[PDB]
DNA sequence: TTTTTTTTTTTTTTTTTTTTTTTTTTTTTTTTTTTTTTTTTTT
DNA sequence: AAAAAAAAAAAAAAAAAAAAAAAAAAAAAAAAAAAAAAAAAAA
């Protein structure tokens, strides 16, 4: 019975991955294949701008195409089965806007399932969500409450000063 | 999307002349320096897309643009 | 000097043969993902010469236009800067892979890698000590480094690294001396008593035997003690350096004037022989260890040790690679302003960001776009931005 | 920070002033600073919603916070220098203030632990018993920081001593024994570094081993660690020095009672342990970890170091001179020398 | 589940943290500034929930406490409330606290 | 059905003894490189 | 007739790996105190 488990699971995983993954890049495939078996790993054959010619391997990319394999790998094991809720820190650095853009808005498709608890520094990210925060660092101890989305969008981008 | 409002003032700054050629010089003539970044910037993220074809002849000298394939017409 | 251009063939998805731009003082490369931008400091990594495990490939046939996809495109590749200091004169350095092996040229003259290296040392570039090259991820790491790892880079870069087996051979030779002599003794003691308690020629066998073993110790001591006073005054001038400028360059980075910075040895009396380590107040808080310390906070930390590791001996030129990587907007600008307040007349600076309030201080830019292919080809042009208003 | 205020400070507290109630004065005005700015920190903090909702998000203020740090540098060196007073109210004073800095962490501690290391071993009990404490402190936390100055800590606590006038220094001990490494190096560093061939003053070789005689010891291989080593220091030096004597002076007295002090150092241990000669000489350094863990064993009223130490101080104290009766103690001396080689 | 809220005593950098209002259940960014302590909260939740962090070394332990200022605190504490209105969790009540 | 002393059971705290576990060099192996060695081509 | 380009074998190197000893946090056990709960009696 665990053996059939396995299998059946497997299956459902590389299916949802394939999707996301070509939802989130405008262009590109990729997919999951199990080693020899019984079984001993999971490798990974992702591919984009050529569509057909292109067959890579995982330690040759960008920050950026990293960062995208990874969160189409855990968007594809929510979608399978959801889990209790995800905390995002700090997701967003490498990628740029174009990018950010698209996971923003897979983001905000997902959301309707499970509770999503996240920061950053770039405004896009913020383009979908319920209620703010924010984090206050005075007198040596650091304080933590509610605050209005104006506030909020103008400290991520609007203020470039020392202050 | 701000990119693909640029991308309508591309349009509409090529459909005036006529001469398929938008030069980055004119287009960064009287601005500021982040603005100017910004904008060089945005055609590199065009250029990306297909859905315009750049040239550079020296190695410190003036683009020239003209409208590729994907320019949606 | 500095880094005048470089030139790039079939190495690592630069197909063709283009010249990248001349750089200015302060420079930055900008570009959408997957460009293919990182991969040119790579090339600058690699015309220095660098382990291919850190060129994030293995095997050193992948760097050829095309491998990691599977058609590859010739047997060759191409890769050479042309370093200009005053004088009016240019030398061209390069370096060419040929099946697996590889071969130097300066001014198109096929040299060994000795002379090369030892012409860069001339220039000042310590090849093995890697104080100015950054990778992705690096910034954060250096911060964070085991006491060992800087032991073993302060002592590369201070020439003290090559002295090694020298000092612990006679080390070995000294101890075998001493309890060589201690045996002697205590022997010749034994043998003296046992005659008391009443033999001859053992007795002046031991006697001889302890006399010539502490003629061959003090032969042994001095000689330990020159290579070790050798190697002690050139760490300590090394250190002592950096130490002093550490702490001043912090405070004005941080432009505050409540953060300290300690690097400190472990046992005092040989620094080279155990690790050091360092220690870094933040810019309003309280003394804590290095660990706990945010990441915006270790970012700059790291950039002050590279910025005194560097005032101590002079580099021509450092490859910043995304340093921005967690820093605001404020932390942001003020190593923005740092870095052209230092560019001028300290060290030429090329910069990846993606962040626009760290490459509009820039003064000119070089772009790296894609194009469709069998494997993405990237292409470069630049850009000028010293004909503008603020 | 005002420069007149500066150079005001900077002046009372050092330049050796014959008032010594400016200094107090000095010391008390930064105690109460710190201590004022302590609580009204913290009482400002306990009723933060009445103000929160009037205070910035993207400021994050350091001026206020980074101040009571930073004036702390421009004066400390200067207070630390003050440990050094014959007085006791002004020693007192500096160790409040040290103590009220330390305790919120404003300044790097390993930069203040020798001289918080040379308090320990002051008469009034109280003072040592804080220093001994906030020494403890800093240990717990961060493991590496009292390796790092030991062997300055003793210089220190000498000069301390030579100011003023079981171990002084036992407590230093207690806390660096724990590990194999730390102990075994600390011991060869002191050891060697200053009794086998540094022109050191003939008093802080007497108090170095008159602490290396008293320290607590709750294993074995520590005193077969130190007399191995003794012994072939002793061994090389004695017999290169004394067969030169034959061969052939005050550098003979100095670097006779040298190796005297040394020799009577061995013998003070040997005699506390009772151990076999045969034992001492089979030990070598780092044979097994766990063969020598018996506790060892004190024969009670046996301290006769600080005595013959003493004594044999007294047969030199750096008396050089040209009359018959120094001669006559050079040659007694030598005499006694070829009997301590000949001790078995 | 859905995280109705959290309240933390003396752990990091948070010396005394009541209630805050209830978190949603869509999307619930947080933005600070830089050092301000956001990487905390998620050390929080984690740090109760998740086994991992609790194998560190004594002395990580005696520095995972507020040691601001004033006196040093000895006791830590830091408590979630969620609700299992859908039954995931399986002992019934409407607002679990752990 | 609900209160009380006495007894009974649980559980909680704090030391001492055993137990897995992390580390700490030391040694071995394997792949990469590269220099030399071997093998046709051509001016 | 002899320089040149190109694959192959031997040697240095470096990273995965097998091994061993000092250390350290943790689990198990045992004794004592405490705290809740059952039992005869009772209001
Ligand atoms: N040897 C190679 N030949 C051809 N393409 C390659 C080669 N190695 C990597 N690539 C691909 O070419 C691109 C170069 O990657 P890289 O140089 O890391 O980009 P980048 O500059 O880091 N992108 P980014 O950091 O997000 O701005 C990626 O798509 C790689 O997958
Ligand atoms: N145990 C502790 N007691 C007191 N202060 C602490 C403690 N641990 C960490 N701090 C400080 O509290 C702050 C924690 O920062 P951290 O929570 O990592 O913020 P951050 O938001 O992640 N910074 P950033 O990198 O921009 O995201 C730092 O100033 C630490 O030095
Ligand atoms: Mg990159
Ligand atoms: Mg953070």
């Amino acid at each position: 019975r665990k053996y059939e488990a396995i299998q059946l699971t497997f299956k459902q995983v590389s299916k949802n991955f394939s999707e996301v993954f070509q939802k989130l890049v405008p262009g590109g495939k990729a997919t999951l294949v199990m080693k020899k078996g019984q079984f001993t790993g999971v490798g990974i054959r992702v591919s984009f701008t050529g569509k057909q010619g292109e067959m890579r391997e995982m330690q040759q990319l960008s920050g950026g195409q990293k960062s995208l394999v990874a969160l189409a790998l855990i968007f594809a094991i929510q979608k399978c089965d959801p889990a209790p809720f995800y905390l995002f820190d700090q997701i967003d650095q490498a990628l740029d806007a174009q990018h950010r853009k698209a996971v923003s808005d897979m983001i905000m498709e997902l959301a309707v399932h499970a509770q999503f608890i996240t920061t950053t520094f770039r405004p896009e990210l913020l383009e979908s969500a319920d209620k703010f925060y924010g984090v206050k660092f005075r007198n040596k101890v650091s304080h933590i409450d509610v605050i209005t989305a104006e506030m909020a969008k103008d400290f991520v981008e609007d203020d470039t000063t020392h202050g | 999307k701000r990119t693909q409002q640029m991308l309508h003032g591309l349009q509409r700054a090529l459909a005036k002349t006529g001469a398929e050629s938008i030069s980055l010089l004119e287009l960064c003539r009287n601005t500021n320096r982040k603005q100017a970044a910004a904008k060089f910037y945005s055609f590199l993220v065009l250029k990306k897309q297909q859905a315009i074809e750049l040239t550079q002849e020296e190695p410190y000298s003036d683009i020239i643009a003209t409208p590729g394939p994907r320019f949606h017409i | 000097g500095f880094l005048k251009l470089i030139e790039i063939e079939n190495f690592k998805s630069y197909k063709g043969r283009q010249i990248i731009g001349p750089f200015q003082r302060f420079t930055a490369i900008i570009g959408p993902n997957g460009s293919g931008k990182s991969n040119l400091m790579d090339a600058i990594s690699f015309v220095l010469g660098e382990k291919t495990s850190n060129l994030r490939v293995k095997t050193l046939r992948d760097l050829i236009h095309g491998a990691p996809v599977g058609k590859p495109a010739a047997n060759r590749a191409f890769v050479s800067m042309v370093y200009s200091e005053e004088g009016a004169e240019d030398r061209t350095f390069a370096r060419v892979i040929v099946g697996g092996s590889s071969e130097y040229k300066i001014n198109n003259k096929v040299v060994q890698l000795h002379e090369y290296s030892e012409e860069l040392e001339k220039l000042g570039i310590l090849i093995k000590a890697r104080n100015f090259l950054v990778f992705q991820g690096a910034v954060e790491s250096i911060a964070m480094k085991n006491p060992k790892e800087r032991t073993a880079l302060f002592e590369e870069i201070s020439r003290s690294g090559e002295l090694a087996q020298e000092y612990d051979k006679r080390k070995k030779e000294m101890v075998k001396a001493e309890e060589d002599t201690q045996f002697n003794y205590h022997r010749k003691k034994n043998i003296a008593a046992e005659r008391k308690e009443a033999v001859r020629d053992k007795f002046q066998e031991t006697s001889d035997e302890f006399e010539a073993a502490r003629k061959r110790a003090k032969k042994a001591k001095q000689a330990f003690e020159q290579i070790k006073k050798e190697r002690f005054d050139r760490f300590n001038a090394c250190f002592e350096s950096v130490a002093t400028n550490i702490d001043e360059i912090y405070k004005a980075l941080s432009r505050n004037s409540s953060a300290q910075a300690f690097l400190g040895p472990e046992n005092p009396e040989e620094p080279y022989l155990d690790g050091i380590n360092y220690n870094c107040v933040a810019p309003g808080k309280r003394f804590r260890p290095m660990d706990n310390l945010s990441g915006g906070e270790k970012t700059v930390a790291a950039l002050a040790l590279l910025f005194a590791i560097h005032s101590y001996k002079p580099a021509p030129f450092f490859v910043l690679d995304q340093i921005d990587a967690a820093l605001d907007n404020t932390n942001i600008g003020k190593v923005a302003n740092y870095i052209k307040e230092q560019s001028t007349c300290n060290f030429q600076a090329i910069v990846i960001s993606l962040k626009e309030e760290f490459y509009t201080k820039a003064e000119s830019l070089i772009g790296v776009y894609p194009e469709q292919g069998d494997c993405v080809i990237s292409k470069v042009l630049t850009f000028d931005l010293t004909k503008y208003p603020d | 920070f005002e420069q007149e205020v500066k150079n005001l400070y900077n002046n009372i507290l050092s330049d050796k002033n014959s008032s010594v109630n400016l200094k107090i004065q000095v010391l008390k005005n930064l105690q109460t600073y710190l201590q004022e700015e302590d609580t009204r920190m913290q009482q400002a903090d306990r009723d933060w919603k009445k103000v929160a909702k009037q205070e910035d998000l993207k400021e994050m203020g350091d001026v206020s916070s980074g101040m009571s740090s930073s004036i702390m540098q421009l004066y400390l060196k200067q207070v630390l220098e003050a440990f050094f007073h014959t007085q006791s109210s002004v020693r007192h004073f500096a160790l409040n203030v040290i103590a009220l800095t330390l305790n919120q962490g404003l300044i790097h501690p390993v930069q203040c632990v020798p001289y918080l290391i040379a308090m320990g071993t002051d008469p009034e009990p109280a003072m040592r018993n804080k220093a001994d404490q906030q020494l403890v402190e800093i240990d717990k936390k961060y493991a590496g920081f009292i390796h790092m100055k030991a062997v300055a800590g003793m210089k220190m606590s000498y000069q301390v001593q030579q100011a003023i006038n079981s171990a002084l220094c036992s407590h230093l001990y207690s806390m660096i024994r724990g590990n194999r490494q730390h102990r075994r190096a600390f011991l060869i560093s002191l050891l060697n570094l200053f009794d086998d061939t540094a022109k050191t003053d003939v008093t802080m070789l007497l108090y170095i081993a008159d602490n290396l005689a008293c320290f607590p010891y709750q294993t074995q291989e520590e005193p077969l660690f130190i007399m191995h080593h003794i012994d072939i220091t002793l061994s090389v030096s004695g017999s290169n020095l004394l067969q030169s004597f034959k061969e052939s002076l005050i550098e003979f007295a100095n670097v006779s009672q040298g190796i005297l002090l040394l020799l009577m150092l061995k013998q003070h241990l040997k005699n506390l342990c009772g151990f076999s000669d045969s034992k001492i000489q089979k030990y070598s350094p780092s044979e097994s970890a766990k063969v020598y863990d018996k506790a060892i064993n004190r024969k009670t009223g046996v301290h006769f170091h600080p005595k013959q130490t003493l004594d044999f101080l007294r047969s030199d104290m750096a008396n050089s001179k040209i009359t018959e009766e120094v001669k006559r103690s050079i040659v007694k001396q030598y005499l006694d020398f070829k009997l301590l080689m000949e001790h078995l | 589940m859905y995280i109705k809220q959290v309240i933390i005593q003396g752990f990091r950098s948070y010396r005394d943290q009541t209630i805050v209002d209830p978190f949603s259940s869509k999307h619930n960014v947080i933005v600070g500034r830089n050092g301000s302590g956001k990487s905390n909260f998620f050390y929080a939740i984690q740090f109760v929930l998740s086994d991992e962090f609790s194998h560190l070394r004594p002395e990580q332990r005696l520095a995972l406490l507020h040691e601001g200022t004033g006196p040093r605190v000895i006791s830590a504490f830091v408590e979630i409330i969620f609700d299992n209105s859908d039954n995931r969790l399986p002992i019934d009540k409407e607002e679990v606290s752990l």
